């Protein structure tokens, strides 16, 4: 009606994988205490 | 346990819970020069089947269930303690261990 | 000792099978060896033609051709082990009566079953009638579903203790129209046992539209939705 | 935005892509394939959705575009024998994407010249080019005269290859108007056809400014038809080029004619001999308002080739064609093999 | 050789992502040639390849495309070193038509066993919560049975319908129904046998239905 968001400006979810993040990572960072550490920035799916 | 070490904790400063379609940091603490293969699975999947999951416990399980030794210790004689443990003692005096033909342990 | 060396374990296994389809320009050549034997080697064809096969070489193999399609077997009418009959009638806002008859197709009085009901958009069950059915024998309705008021009870689940395979265990209740609006959506009723979800029967009810179906121009097997204006 | 493939999968196509000012993504479509099928993974062009994971022989896939977007190319592609998907790669178009004159001329010729290098095997005069110009009042004199000038330089561009095809000039509105017929003794005379292309005017169809494209393609049909089995029919390449806005309002669906034409040329009517290389259809959007859905339905869908074009400014195509005329570049002849009757080895 | 698969169950049409780990008799990476087969539920190879972990760091990323018209059942991925055809490693994965539930169901009895002369009976807890942690509101259908050998004997008398409030429920199996389930006067003959629980939670919306078992 007068308020709320337009039923057109609504970007619906769609990506609902049962599995993902099937990638590989190598730990070449500066080793401290024999414990290398990487910080991955991944994107979560639309699934709840 | 693991010969080395591999941990996977959250990079976020605790805070609250993530939101569908958000960036989150993933901290990985492992050994140097090690390759880390990842995989994310919806827990809704294990609801239908939680079998055949690869676990470190299952790895050692295979390793231990392959020892050349059978008896938990000791034997019927000197040449038996070796064979039962997984060793072959042989000398020039004549004392040698029993012959082993079968690959897997008896029975 | 010489015989123990010149003694084969098996016979020659080297088949050169080639299948030529009329819908295809080139042949499909395969070679089966002793080591690679017992290997499933399939070639699919979305087209139904009469193809020929040519085998050559020393050995022996197995050929098998199976086509998979959708048969017009039906027949069913796969309402399964239930016969659900739903009817919506007026009353003596626009209160109506929803009679739901049900029977079981078997030799046993079906065990505990479920009644998933979806109201017509703008209709809600009469709380009074629900209490009467809730207290009734072999009938139970979660307390959570009772105290909801006309706020939002558009979906009701009436659990059952049993349903005779002989006659129809018919029941009913009133449904008042708390909200008025043109073009209302037909309701539905679904029954099934607590162990098997697949085997079930669902019916639709609507004041005007017969058997709760939507207008759609059909022909042979091609239908188009006819739920719009006239011209 | 950048793309990455899971393990065991190889990435072909642009890894990083940038959203450009033309409302299109830079580089080529990213495709993550495992190369385990008779045909490779067709991929999923950005903006579309693919339905079909099986890439076996005879298998197929279907593409759908988001709401508000128009699909250009093929909506369904079938894996054909010899490892090659049918039709052409899809692409989700919007209502402002257009095409730069260079892009058009570059792709239109890279698809035309090839189907000419082969025509050299070898008046005359073994390829037909039907120029169907739309003179409807819905195009305006501005986008019409610019369409002729573009054709003029195109005829010269073709002529620079030293090839003399048979031309057919037709402008259409409420009714079709034939200026040049391929059966004419002067159809192969490039200069002849050009003089006509100059005499025609936008005022020719002002009294009856209809948009009956159907009859226009029917004019072309009667040109390639026979009174009932010419000796040289299964050896002639037909090329239809028409400028229009795709807004037809008389005659109905023009596509029906295209099908009839294909039946006449015995195309797609033989599993072993498609004969697709014997008919190309190019459609240029010209009018102010152009229906990309209809002009895409007429244009051909050939793998790795583009037959649908929406000219931005137009007129610039003319100036691009003129700039692209180079007598120094030779006409290729490598890897040529045609089904000659005798077909003695060394002919194959 | 260790074989890892992303999921544990796949639907016809999806792709199986698996990896082979090639280690020696000390659990260290090594470059070796590995044979890989894929047996259908009936134990018949449908695909076989010859890979090598050489220059790959003891990790073989792989995949298998599941046909739309495939055979349901427990598929199997078998593998072995080329220099040891006898020593074969394998991992199973289920192929079936399904849909992921919205919540999980757990059935933990008060004890990890049962004392025969225990008059109290067998008390079982019914915990059901959504995949995102929240607690489930619905009804539950729990039943019991006895298993002795590769053969089960259901107990129709032990059927219960407990409510699930605040994502929790409680059901008890009276010792009376247990002994009455069989018919053997003796109760010591049940010693050695085992019981199994079959729960079924259903939301009040009737949108989802999950089945569990212990
Ligand atoms: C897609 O985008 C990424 C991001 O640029 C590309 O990877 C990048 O590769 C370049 C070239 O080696 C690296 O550039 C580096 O820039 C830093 C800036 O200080 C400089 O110090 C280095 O000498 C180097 O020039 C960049 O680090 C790297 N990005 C990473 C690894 O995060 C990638 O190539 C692109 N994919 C394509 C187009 O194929
Ligand atoms: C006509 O051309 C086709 C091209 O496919 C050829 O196969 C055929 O032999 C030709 N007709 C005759 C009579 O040779």
């Amino acid at each position: 009606d007068e308020d709320i968001i337009a039923e057109e400006n609504i970007v619906s979810r769609s990506e609902f994988p049962e599995s993902w993040l099937w990638n590989v990572e190598d730990l070449k960072e500066p080793p401290k205490n024999g414990i290398s550490t990487k910080l991955m920035n991944i994107f979560l799916k639309d699934s709840i | 346990s693991c010969v080395g070490s591999l941990v996977v904790k959250s990079g976020q400063s605790e805070d609250r819970q993530p939101v569908p379609g958000q960036q989150m940091t993933l901290k990985i603490e492992g050994d140097h020069g090690a390759r880390v293969v990842l995989v994310a699975v919806d827990k809704g999947v294990f609801v239908l089947n939680k079998k055949n999951k690869l676990t470190q416990s299952k790895i050692w399980d295979v390793v231990e269930k392959a020892d050349i030794g059978c008896t938990p210790g000791s034997g019927k004689d000197y040449a038996g303690v070796f064979s039962d443990a997984g060793l072959t003692f042989t000398s020039s005096s004549g004392q040698q261990t029993a012959q082993r033909a079968e690959l897997q342990c008896p029975q | 000792a010489q015989y123990q060396k010149d003694a084969p374990d098996h016979q020659e296994l080297n088949l050169d099978v080639s299948l030529q389809l009329p819908s295809r320009s080139s042949k499909i050549t395969h070679r089966i060896h002793w080591e690679s034997a017992s290997l499933l080697r399939s070639e699919e064809t979305k087209e139904n033609e009469g193809f020929t096969v040519t085998a050559e070489g020393k050995g022996q193999g197995t050929l098998s051709v199976v086509t998979m399609y959708h048969a017009k077997a039906k027949d069913q009418l796969t309402c399964n082990k239930f016969d659900l009959k739903v009817t919506i009638k007026p009353a003596p806002k626009n209160t109506m009566i929803l009679e739901i008859c049900t029977r079981y197709r078997g030799d046993q009085d079906a065990t505990m079953s479920i009644l998933d009901i979806s109201m017509m958009t703008g209709f809600a069950p009469d709380t009074d009638d629900l209490k009467q059915l809730a207290n009734g024998v072999d009938r139970y309705i979660s307390k959570y579903e009772l105290d909801k008021a006309f706020s939002d009870r558009n979906t009701l689940i009436i659990y059952l203790d049993k349903v005779s395979h002989s006659e129809d265990d018919c029941l009913a209740f009133k449904v008042h129209q708390y909200f008025n609006v043109e073009l209302i959506q037909p309701g539905a009723v679904k029954v099934y046992a607590y162990y098997n979800l697949e085997e079930s029967c669902t019916r639709f009810y609507h004041p005007e539209k017969e058997d709760g179906k939507l207008n759609k121009l059909c022909r042979d097997e091609l239908c188009r939705c006819a739920e719009e204006n006239c011209f | 935005i950048s793309f990455h493939c899971y393990d065991g999968y190889t990435l072909r196509g642009s890894a990083n892509r940038t959203c450009q000012v033309n409302g299109r993504w830079s580089g080529q479509t990213a495709i993550c394939d495992n190369g385990a099928g008779y045909c490779s993974n067709p991929g999923i062009p950005i903006g579309t959705r693919k339905v079909g994971s099986q890439y076996r022989l005879e298998d197929s896939v279907t593409y759908h575009c988001s709401r508000g977007l128009t699909l250009r190319g093929s909506q369904r592609r079938t894996c054909q024998e010899g490892g090659s998907w049918s039709g052409t790669e899809p692409s989700c178009q919007d209502s402002f994407m257009y095409d730069t004159p260079q892009e058009v001329a570059e792709a239109f010729l890279s698809s035309l010249t090839e189907t000419i290098e082969g025509v050299d095997a070898e008046p005359s005069g073994s390829m037909n080019i039907y120029l169907v110009l739309d003179g409807s009042g819905s195009i305006g004199a501005s986008d019409f005269t610019g369409a002729k000038k573009c054709l003029v330089n195109l005829i010269e561009k073709v002529a620079s290859y030293g090839v003399k095809p048979r031309y057919g000039l037709v402008t259409y509105a409420t009714y079709p108007k034939i200026w040049v017929k391929v059966s004419e003794a002067d159809s192969s005379n490039a200069d002849w056809v050009t003089k006509q292309l100059n005499e025609i005017n936008y005022e020719d169809h002002k009294l009856k400014s209809g948009t009956n494209t159907k009859k226009a393609l029917q004019a072309v049909y009667s040109m390639m038809s026979w009174p009932d089995p010419p000796e040289g029919w299964n050896r002639t390449r037909h090329v239809i080029i028409l400028m229009t806005d795709g807004l037809h309002n008389m005659g109905g669906d023009p596509i029906t004619v295209i099908d009839e034409i294909r039946d006449l040329l015995y195309i797609g009517k033989d599993r072993k001999n498609p004969r697709e290389d014997y008919l190309d259809v190019y459609v240029f959007g010209v009018g102010p308002l152009v229906n990309q859905v209809n002009i895409n339905a007429l244009a051909s869908k050939k793998d790795n080739e583009q037959h649908v074009f929406k000219v931005k400014d137009m007129e610039n195509l003319e100036d691009v064609f003129y700039q692209m005329i180079d007598e120094s570049q030779s006409l290729s002849l490598c890897g040529m093999v045609w089904e000659h009757r005798k077909g003695t080895d060394y002919h194959k | 050789l260790f074989i890892q698969t992303d999921k544990t169950i796949y639907t016809p049409g999806s792709t199986v992502l698996y990896r082979i780990f090639t280690v020696n008799h000390k659990l260290l990476p090594v470059g070796r040639t590995v044979m890989v087969n894929i047996e259908n539920p009936e134990g018949i190879p449908v695909k076989q390849d010859s890979l090598s972990s050489q220059n790959q760091l003891g990790v073989l990323p792989l995949s298998w495309d599941i046909p739309e018209l495939v055979n349901m059942g427990q598929w199997k991925i078998r593998a072995y070193y080329e220099n040891s055809p006898q020593q074969v490693f394998s991992t199973e994965f289920e192929v079936k038509e399904y849909v992921l539930p919205s919540f999980e169901v757990i059935v933990e009895p008060t004890e990890k066993f049962y004392y025969i002369y225990n008059e109290k009976g067998l008390e079982v807890t019914i915990t059901a919560r959504f995949l995102y942690g929240k607690k489930v509101e619905g009804t539950a259908f729990v039943i019991f049975g006895i298993q002795d050998g590769e053969q089960r004997i259901s107990l129709p008398e032990s059927l219960k319908r407990i409510p699930i409030e605040d994502g929790s429920g409680e059901v008890v199996l009276s010792r009376k129904v247990l002994l009455d389930g069989v018919q053997n006067p003796r109760a010591e003959d049940l010693v050695g046998k085992s019981l199994y629980v079959s729960a079924t939670v259903i939301l009040h919306s009737g949108s989802d239905m999950v089945q569990a078992e212990r």
